[PDB]
């Protein structure tokens, strides 16, 4: 099962050990920055704290107690609806620029 | 019960001062004191006598970041001498 | 010294402030310190005394710091601590 | 990039102690070793194999080279 | 100030971030020992080698300044390779301007060290000048003309040594100006960090945190340098350069400085002149392509297992090529080197971009 | 002067207790000082 290696991969990647959610780890390009800017207060503030908690653990070269690791089954894409729309908007503009 | 226990241990005659300022005479104040505060307890006992221990000062920092507020408030201090010290002047 | 003298006397203006000074002073000093005494204590302070007392409490001492609000720019504690000398 | 203009942060509190009030080496060995061991173990499977391969290729090639320089390999 | 003192820095950068300052120190060290050596060095072929022995035998402390310069060049490369490796692993190359200037810096330092090695005019000096300048002869139609023009003649000779002293003298100062530009572009973004995630929510001031950490790093660099200078000054050098240049004879086991061995192995693996030169150039210039080959949705390799495994395979492969470069062109080294050379380009151009895509899939984005 | 004002200016109520005393009862007065925070009474 692909899905089997997936949970394996999730744990090997290890951002969960720092308490991060997958979307907290995306490389920030202009599309992503615009998507983060569009996030509602709570999603934005939560993201900030998880990243801050992760940077702090990294500085101490530490990880969270296993019970606090982000769980694979509970990780959800809070950024997706926002980023997808930002990309759609840019593509629409790019199409128009070619006509 | 917490409130009465607290008041019981702390509101004792030797820990209070009846003060007055204005057009009055000390003799009248004192007579009124004797008249109305005489029954005020002058003894919780010896098992209570609430006494303050010194409080350690710690060089430290507490930062509550809240970018939603328009202005920043900052308070900084070193440990001061205490009430009765001449250095206060 | 002049600012202090003025603050002391102007504060003890009215029955309430004086009443409070009486009550609190007996608890803190065990007596009411008269203005003439404060004057003597103030008069004896000079530049030397100010340098020595300030050095004693501020110089190379660890401070306690509290911040609230948009404080991304509040200096780091080590930087604040080095500013004490 | 200057402090005051980096980014937006809300509702985060940070508590700190003066370096003069604390130890510079708290549980250095008691907690440091376990952490080193943990970090070492967590990466070994990713770092070591390629170098083991190098070692094998290195020893194999060197031996093969010597053997080829003599009468009866 | 604000370029140092209150410069915002990530709270979590590791020791891998110490190599930038260490490179600055290697550069200053080379410039300082270099100038002092230049106060006693003469570039005429009749006296170059002699002036170097004079520095080491009679100039007060000439020997320590000389071996510090020679071993300093080795430390420079150790740091350069660590610095580039950090960049690849953590995705620091996404800072495009900073990265590309870095590539120019690598090439300029390589060219600089090459010319310095020619100055003592020993055997390796002479043949290195011969071989490396001849790389240009691979250029069609005008290649040979370019080589003779660089040489100032039909072969490496006096004219060559004298201009090389001049080029080697000025290039490090040019490197210093290019490095300042390197830092200015970096300052526009601030540093990346082990997580590859923006660190704007947790910046700390460069001073005192990294100033003291950089000093600790500087102390360790000096220890490594001085262990070499005081206990094994010739360990990383080549005995053949203690023999004056002989234009009639190329030493039978001639080999490049250790920091050029991997590239030399790659060039030697191709039995074609132009092909070998193109592979050599590409083995370095491919660094400029890394940004375009980034497929991962994440910047750093910290959270990417498959990418990490391929990264260490690349390092192990460069170690293989370094070893092969030190061996004779005989079986089975010829084949091991060809495989290693192919593996190098295959990991960078195909396997890593592919691992990036697979990892994305596994994370469902 | 030497004494700092009751409230230093710059540029919450949720109970009936903290609200008592908020209603105005006299004409307005505005003060400006050299050494003390400005005030407006009533
Ligand atoms: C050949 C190449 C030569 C090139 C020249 C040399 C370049 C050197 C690179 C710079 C590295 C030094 C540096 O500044 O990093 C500080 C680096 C960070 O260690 P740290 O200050 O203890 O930080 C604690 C960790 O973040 C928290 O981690 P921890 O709790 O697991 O503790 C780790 C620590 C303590 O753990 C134990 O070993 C116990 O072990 C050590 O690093 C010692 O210390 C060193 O590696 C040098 C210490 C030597 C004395
Ligand atoms: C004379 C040579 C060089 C000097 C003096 C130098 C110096 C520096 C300094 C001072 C830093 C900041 C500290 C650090 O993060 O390491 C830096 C960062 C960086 N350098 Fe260099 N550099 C040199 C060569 C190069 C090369 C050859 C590359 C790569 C081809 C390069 C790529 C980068 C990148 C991408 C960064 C950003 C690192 C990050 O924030 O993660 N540098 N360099
Ligand atoms: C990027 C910085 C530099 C590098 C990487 C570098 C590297 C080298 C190398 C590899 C050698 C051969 C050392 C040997 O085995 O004898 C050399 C020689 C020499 N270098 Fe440099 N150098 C640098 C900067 C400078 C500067 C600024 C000067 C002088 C202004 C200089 C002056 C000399 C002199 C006169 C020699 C000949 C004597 C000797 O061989 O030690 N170098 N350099
Ligand atoms: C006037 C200035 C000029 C002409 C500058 C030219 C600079 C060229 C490059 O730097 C950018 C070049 C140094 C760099 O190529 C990318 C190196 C990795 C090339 C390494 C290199 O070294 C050798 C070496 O050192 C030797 O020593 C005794 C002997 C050698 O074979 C017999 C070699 C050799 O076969 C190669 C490929
Ligand atoms: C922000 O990156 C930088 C460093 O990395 C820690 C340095 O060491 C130094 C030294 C400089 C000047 C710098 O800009």
């Amino acid at each position: 099962w692909l899905e089997g290696i997936r949970k394996w991969y999730y744990n090997a990647a290890g951002f969960n050990k720092l308490g991060l959610m997958r979307d907290d780890t995306i490389h920030e390009n202009d599309d992503v920055k615009e998507a983060i800017r569009r996030l509602p207060e709570n999603l934005y503030d939560d993201r900030v704290f998880r990243i801050k908690r992760a940077l702090d653990l990294s500085m101490r070269q530490q990880i969270l107690p296993k019970e606090q690791w982000t769980k694979y089954e509970e990780d959800k894409s809070y950024l997706e609806p926002y980023l997808k729309e930002v990309i759609r908007e840019r593509k629409e503009r790019e199409e128009w620029a070619k006509k | 019960a917490d409130l009465t226990e607290y008041l019981s241990r702390h509101y004792k005659a030797p820990r209070m001062v009846l003060a007055a300022a204005g057009g009055l005479e000390h003799r009248q104040l004192l007579d009124l004191a004797q008249k109305h505060f005489s029954g005020l307890s002058g003894t919780y006992d010896e098992d209570a006598v609430p006494t303050l221990s010194p409080c350690r000062f710690t060089g430290s920092q507490i930062c509550h970041r809240e970018d939603g507020l328009p202005l920043a408030h900052v308070a900084i201090a070193v440990e001061g001498p205490g009430w009765a010290h001449p250095d206060n002047v | 010294k002049n600012l202090l003298r003025n603050a002391l006397v102007s504060h003890l203006d009215g029955t309430t402030p004086v009443c409070e000074d009486i009550g609190r002073s007996l608890l803190t000093y065990g007596r009411r310190i008269p203005l003439a005494e404060w004057e003597s204590r103030i008069a004896e302070v000079d530049a030397r005394v100010v340098r020595e007392v300030c050095s004693k409490y501020f110089y190379d001492q660890c401070p306690a710091v509290a911040g609230f609000g948009p404080i991304e720019q509040l200096p780091d504690y080590n930087r604040i601590r080095s500013g004490m000398f | 990039r200057q402090f005051g203009h980096l980014t937006r942060v809300r509702h985060v509190i940070t508590y700190s102690l003066s370096p003069f009030e604390q130890r510079a080496f708290p549980h250095y060995f008691s907690k440091g070793i376990p952490n080193v061991l943990r970090r070492t173990r967590a990466c070994i499977l990713r770092v070591a194999p390629p170098f083991v391969a190098f070692y094998l290729v290195y020893t194999w090639g060197t031996q093969e080279f010597e053997k080829s320089k003599r009468k009866n390999p | 100030n604000n370029a140092f003192i209150d410069l915002p820095a990530p709270s979590n950068i590791s020791s891998w971030w110490n190599f930038g300052s260490l490179l600055g120190i290697c550069l200053i060290l080379q410039i300082l020992t270099g100038l002092f050596l230049a106060m006693h060095y003469t570039s005429d072929t009749t006296t170059a080698f002699s002036s170097v022995t004079h520095i080491c035998r009679d100039v007060n402390y000439g020997w320590i300044i000389r071996y510090m310069h020679a071993n300093g060049a080795s430390m420079f490369f150790i740091c350069l390779y660590m610095h580039v490796g950090r960049g690849l692993y953590y995705g620091s190359y996404t800072f495009l301007e900073t990265w590309n200037i870095g590539v120019i810096l690598l090439l300029t330092v390589m060219a600089t060290a090459f010319m310095g090695y020619v100055l003592p005019w020993g055997q390796m000096s002479f043949w290195g000048a011969t071989v490396i300048t001849n790389l240009l002869s691979a250029i069609p139609y005008i290649g040979t003309n370019l080589v003779e023009w660089i040489w100032g003649g039909f072969s490496v000779d006096k004219a060559t040594l004298t201009r090389f002293f001049a080029f080697h003298f000025i290039l490090p100062f040019i490197i210093m100006a290019i490095a300042m530009v390197h830092l200015l572009f970096l300052h526009e973004t601030g540093s990346n960090n082990p997580t590859g995630i923006s660190s704007d929510v947790d910046k700390i001031p460069f001073h005192p945190y990294y100033t003291i950490k950089d000093i600790l790093g500087a102390l360790l660099l000096i220890l490594a340098l001085m262990l070499l200078v005081l206990f094994a000054p010739d360990l990383l050098g080549d005995p053949d350069n203690y023999t004056p240049a002989n234009p009639l004879n190329t030493p039978p086991h001639i080999k490049p400085e250790w920091y050029f061995l991997f590239a030399y192995a790659i060039l030697r693996s191709i039995p074609n002149k132009l092909g070998g030169v193109l592979a050599l150039a590409f083995s370095i210039l491919i660094l400029a392509l890394i940004p375009l080959l980034h497929t991962s949705k994440q910047r750093s390799m910290m959270f990417r297992p498959l990418s990490q495994c391929l990264f260490w395979a690349l390092v192990a492969d460069l170690l293989t090529l370094t070893w092969i470069g030190g061996q004779p062109v005989e079986h089975p080294y010829i084949t091991i080197g060809q495989l290693a050379s192919v593996l190098y380009f295959l990991l960078i151009l195909v396997l890593m971009p592919t691992a990036g895509t697979i990892e994305n899939k596994l994370l469902k984005w | 002067a030497a004494v700092p004002a009751t409230s230093e200016s710059p540029v919450s109520v949720l109970c009936r207790e903290s609200l008592r005393g908020q209603a105005a009862g006299r004409p307005l007065v505005a003060s400006v000082s050299l050494n003390v925070p400005a005030s407006v009474r009533y």
